[PDB]
Parts: structure tokens; C-alpha cells; sequence
């Protein structure tokens, strides 16, 4: 060529060999390292966890014995799930421009950790897959909407409620489109509900870090405490693997980059984290 | 390369449980379709199953397999009776299903006679014991993906 | 195509950037001045020179 | 005109010619050099230059490779007759460009029988086929700019 992709002609003027990085990451989705860690063996899971008691109740009349209780249990399994992202790769390409390689890498560790929080929210599962969290969770709590209140409003509203449940609730794990529109949907005042705009409140919200995950949606913010609603099993941790004896990229010069991770997903407390869906 | 093979990945279309011998009646004593025997939607192994056949592993709820295959109880396989499933995770139709116990052609999964143990992806294998409860036809050597009228 | 297999789709990573070249660039004006009305009035030439400087 | 090559602009000082094919006809237009998605912020200079061996590596667009000699196969030349000035520079987006090759009839470089190989940029030089070769097997009647069906 003339020109690698050059917008005008090398030979006509300029030369370097040297070029800055340009690649750059989109969309953050990080819960993974907020949460716990586990090491797990086994090409499957198997947990119980405690539903209600069969209690005795007695809303009129004390005098009697309240009927014994054991403890039961139900089942949840979760297979295997693959989570993974490649890269094709081109070496004279890297070699040459210089900070691609270093991106690929912290790209796909990022890329991993970003597709882990989607599937274990909910993101489309085959049935091959850990299960969908997010769906299981409580219902809209229609208790927390004052009626016609506005959207930060709820996420304050939101925090409190979660206390009066006996739930731990350390941070907020809202969407981003539902966290922008919330501080957009503010009263009257240029002072925001959570704390004047003359303070940083772009990554707090209540008093309460913001953990921003995508597939959380539209209207809906859950609160909770990450540690204690899930725990994460791992079974293979991430580990980048990189092939040039494939078939496809051996012909060519080029490389193969596989970034994956095998995981597996604990609920520690799926029959409850409270969630709600603004109907203002 | 590369090939799914239960979970959801095959289709097996769907076959009439309304379609040889005896129909009952809509009565009690069923139990809830869900994917997973034991697990939550979203997760269950699966045969080629797609209707007709479902064992309870734990809890009342049934998806296709996993049960020790050295005795079979509960009455019959369990069969459907005026509901033809619309899923081919062998049932999974998301509602209390109402079951029978009359003759009613079923699907099987897994190669050789039931006799055996559970392969943990929703299949028969033979096991160390032999000469244990067998399902539907017999005399006859059945393999993965028969119909077998009960 | 975000995780829902494994070696059927896989989800990509992959982010691309293409090289462009840059010339060296000239700004420039150019003020074009009389001594006499300069050198009579003043501070024109030490005004000419900042107020080119900045217009710029 | 003359000489431009822009300033409204219009001669541009280079001629390609876009060369029908033959037994139903075939075309491919002109490429862009980028490197995978497409080029953001205008998408520069094209890949492809008159008189020069490329190969198309993407779907829309062009680059380097150099066709090897022995065992003679099809095309992926791309020669396209030279301009006239700009011929080690290779030519700038604003100026006539096509792809001639590939199921279409063809430019070709060498007077006589006689051939030798192309530069990128555009220019011609000599050189035995022996790692290297460049246009179809030599034929009766070829010169430069002739119509060799490959």
C-alpha cells in the first residue's frame, strides 16, 4: 500500500511507526469482586436454602402451644455456565502500533467480569446456563410510591424500605439509564434529594455507593447488600489462552486471544432483596 | 464442530399422550411442570423426551429423568392426561399438571433397558444391577429416543 | 452476541481502531503595516503585534 | 483542470477504466483502506492503487498481500491502467480508481511475452517469477492495458 489507512498519503508527507491507543472500553457491569469469592469443584451445583417456618399463630387467644416446627428446605441447581470473549489478532499489527497488546488484555479481563453480572442477573439463559436471579426476587413494592413522587425520590424512598424489611442493604445496584433519569427527575430545585450538586454525587446515591450493573433495566432498582444476597462459586477462574496451532489462525500469521471463565452461582438469600418498579 | 446435545438444544417435536389404550380423567394427586426435577427455571438436564416421561428427583415437580432406575414407584411413569406438552424438555409447561396412570404412549431417553442408574444428563446407562424394573415394552431391546407404549 | 453457548456463538471482546496521519499545520495572518503612520501615532506597532497575536 | 486534483476539481488527472465482464458481466467498485469496522472520521485514501498487486483480506475493504508464483490460479490483481504523475505515491481519494479482476476482464502490465512485476505504488520493474509473480499467464497480442479474460 501507500498507506496503512492513512486519510492522506505517507509518501506525500509525514512518517512514524508510532501511534497512541485508541481502543477504549464501553459500558462497565463490575458486582463480581464487590461480592465474595469461593473456590468450587464439581461440573455441577446443588444448594438448599430455607423457605418459612411452619409455625403455630395464634392472632387471637394465648393459652394454647403454638404447633412445632422443622426445617425445611428447597432445592435450586445451577449447571456450568461458560462465559467468554475472542479477540483475532493480526501480531505484525501489534507489534508495530505498540499499546494494542496491554489493551486486548485488560479489555478482556474487563469483558469477562461485564458478561459475568449479565447472565447472573438475567440476559437470556438456553437452560445450559445459572439461573435468572432477577426474576426470582420479590415484587414491586407499590408501598415506597408516595403516588406522583419523583424518580430520585424513589431511590431514596427505595433505601429506607429495605431497612424496615431486615435486609442489609449497604449500596444501591440500580441500571444506569434508571440512575441518570432519577437524578435528571428531580423537584424543583437545582439541589438534588441525595445531596447538592456542589458535592460529588456522581457515583453516590442516599449516602450509598452506586453499583452500576446492566441488565438490571428500565424503572426497576433493587437495593441490598452484594456479599449477602449471592456468593460466588468459581470453578475455573479467568485465564487468557492464546493459539496459533488452531487451524484457521496457524495458516495465517495471525494470533487467536480466547479470554474465558467458567462460573457457577450461589444464592444465599433468593427468596428475598427487595426490588421495586416506579409507577410514578 | 461443536454439538449441543439435551438442555434445550434439541428439538424432538411433540407426539399425542391422548393416542393408544385407555384415556382417565382430570383429577389430583399430580404434581408442577417446571425445567429442572429438582432445580429452578433456567436450569435442567434434559433427554429426548418431549412428551410422555418426567421423574421426580426432589420436590413435587417433575422434567424429564433422574430417579434410581432399581425401583420405580410413584404409579406408572406418570402420563398427561388432556394437556399435550408444548416443550420438548419432556414437560416444563409451567403449570400444576394433573396426571393419570392409564396405558399412554410415553417418550423414552437413553440407550439400553432402564435397569440401571442416571447419567446425569437426563439418560439411562446400565448400571451393576441387572434384572431391575424395567419401563413400557419389554422383550424387546429398546434405545434412546423410543416410543414405548406403557 | 452477549453468553448463551459455549463454541457454538461466542461473544466478542474485539475492539478495532484504524491509523490516521496527521500533517504538521501552519496557522498564520499576516499584518501588513506603514512606518510612518506607526512611528507618528505611537503605540501602534507594540498594539499590532499583541492584538495579531491573539486575534489568531 | 489542469493539474487538479482538486480546487473544483474537476479532470481529476487520472483515468481507470471500469472494464464490463464477460459471459454475464461482473463489477466491483473501488476500496477503502481500513482495518476491520469501518473508517470513522472521513475513511481516507483508498487501499487500492493503479498499478499494484493487493488482495482483499475484507469485504469492503482492500490491502496488502502479495500473490505468490507457481501453480496458476485465478486473480485478485487489481491493476487498473496508470494515471498520468502521482506513480511512486500511490493515488488519493478524488481521483479514478476501480478493482478490475475476479470473474471480469483485466488490465495488464508488460509488452510482449516479456513480463516482469508491479509495485504497490505504482510503478513497474523487472524480476523473474521465482517467489513472486504478478498477472495471468502470458498470451498472444498482450501489451499493456490489454484485455486478457482471467
Amino acid at each position: 500500500m501507500s498507506q496503512l489507512s492513512n486519510q492522506e498519503k505517507e509518501y506525500l508527507i509525514s512518517k512514524a511507526l508510532e501511534t497512541e491507543e485508541g481502543r477504549v472500553a464501553l459500558a462497565q457491569a463490575m458486582a463480581n469482586p464487590i461480592r465474595v469469592s469461593l473456590d468450587y469443584q464439581g461440573v455441577g451445583r446443588k444448594l438448599l436454602v430455607v423457605d418459612p417456618l411452619p409455625q403455630g399463630a395464634l392472632p387471637v387467644y394465648d393459652k394454647d402451644v403454638d404447633a412445632k416446627a422443622f426445617v425445611i428446605s428447597k432445592r435450586g441447581q445451577v449447571p456450568d455456565q461458560v462465559i467468554e470473549g475472542d479477540r483475532i489478532q493480526v501480531p505484525t499489527f501489534e507489534i508495530v502500533s505498540y499499546p494494542q497488546v496491554r489493551f486486548s488484555q485488560v479489555k478482556e479481563r474487563r469483558f469477562n467480569v461485564i458478561d459475568r453480572a449479565q447472565q447472573r442477573a438475567k440476559a437470556d439463559i438456553m437452560a445450559v446456563e445459572d439461573a435468572e436471579i432477577f426474576s426470582l426476587l420479590e415484587g414491586a413494592a407499590t408501598a415506597v410510591n408516595a403516588v406522583t413522587i419523583s424518580s430520585g425520590g424513589l431511590q431514596r424512598a427505595a433505601l429506607t424500605k429495605a431497612f424496615q424489611e431486615v435486609e442489609k442493604h449497604d449500596l444501591v445496584v440500580t441500571k444506569i439509564v434508571m440512575n441518570a433519569s432519577a437524578f435528571a427527575d428531580i423537584r424543583a430545585w437545582g439541589q438534588n434529594e441525595f445531596d447538592p450538586v456542589t458535592q460529588h454525587e456522581v457515583l453516590q446515591t442516599g449516602l450509598f455507593g452506586h453499583i452500576w450493573t446492566a441488565d438490571i433495566l428500565i424503572s426497576k432498582k433493587v437495593p441490598q447488600n452484594t456479599v449477602y444476597v449471592l456468593a460466588d462459586p468459581e470453578f475455573v477462574g479467568v485465564m487468557p489462552i492464546r493459539q496459533d496451532i488452531q487451524v484457521i489462525p496457524a495458516d495465517k500469521p495471525e494470533e487467536l486471544r480466547l479470554g474465558w471463565v467458567i462460573y457457577e452461582e450461589l444464592g444465599l438469600a433468593v427468596v428475598n432483596s427487595l426490588a421495586i418498579a416506579k409507577i410514578s | 464442530p461443536y454439538v449441543r446435545l439435551g438442555y434445550e438444544g434439541i428439538l424432538n417435536g411433540a407426539h399425542d399422550i391422548d393416542v393408544a389404550g385407555l384415556n382417565g380423567v382430570e383429577q389430583l394427586a399430580g404434581k408442577f411442570a417446571t425445567i429442572g426435577a429438582n432445580g429452578v427455571k433456567l436450569a435442567g438436564d434434559n433427554g429426548t423426551n418431549a412428551v410422555g416421561l418426567f421423574r421426580e428427583d426432589l420436590g413435587d415437580m417433575v422434567n424429564a429423568s433422574e430417579k434410581a432406575s432399581f425401583y420405580f414407584r410413584g404409579g406408572e411413569y406418570y402420563v398427561n392426561i388432556s394437556r399435550t406438552s408444548l416443550t420438548a424438555a419432556g414437560i416444563a409447561a409451567g403449570d400444576e399438571i394433573t396426571c393419570d396412570a392409564d396405558g399412554k404412549m410415553i417418550k423414552f431417553t437413553g440407550t439400553g433397558k432402564a435397569l440401571g442408574v442416571v447419567t446425569h444428563v437426563g439418560e439411562y446407562r446400565a448400571g451393576n444391577m441387572y434384572e431391575k424394573a424395567t419401563q413400557g415394552v419389554t422383550d424387546t431391546d429398546t434405545f434412546i429416543g423410543f416410543i414405548m407404549y406403557v
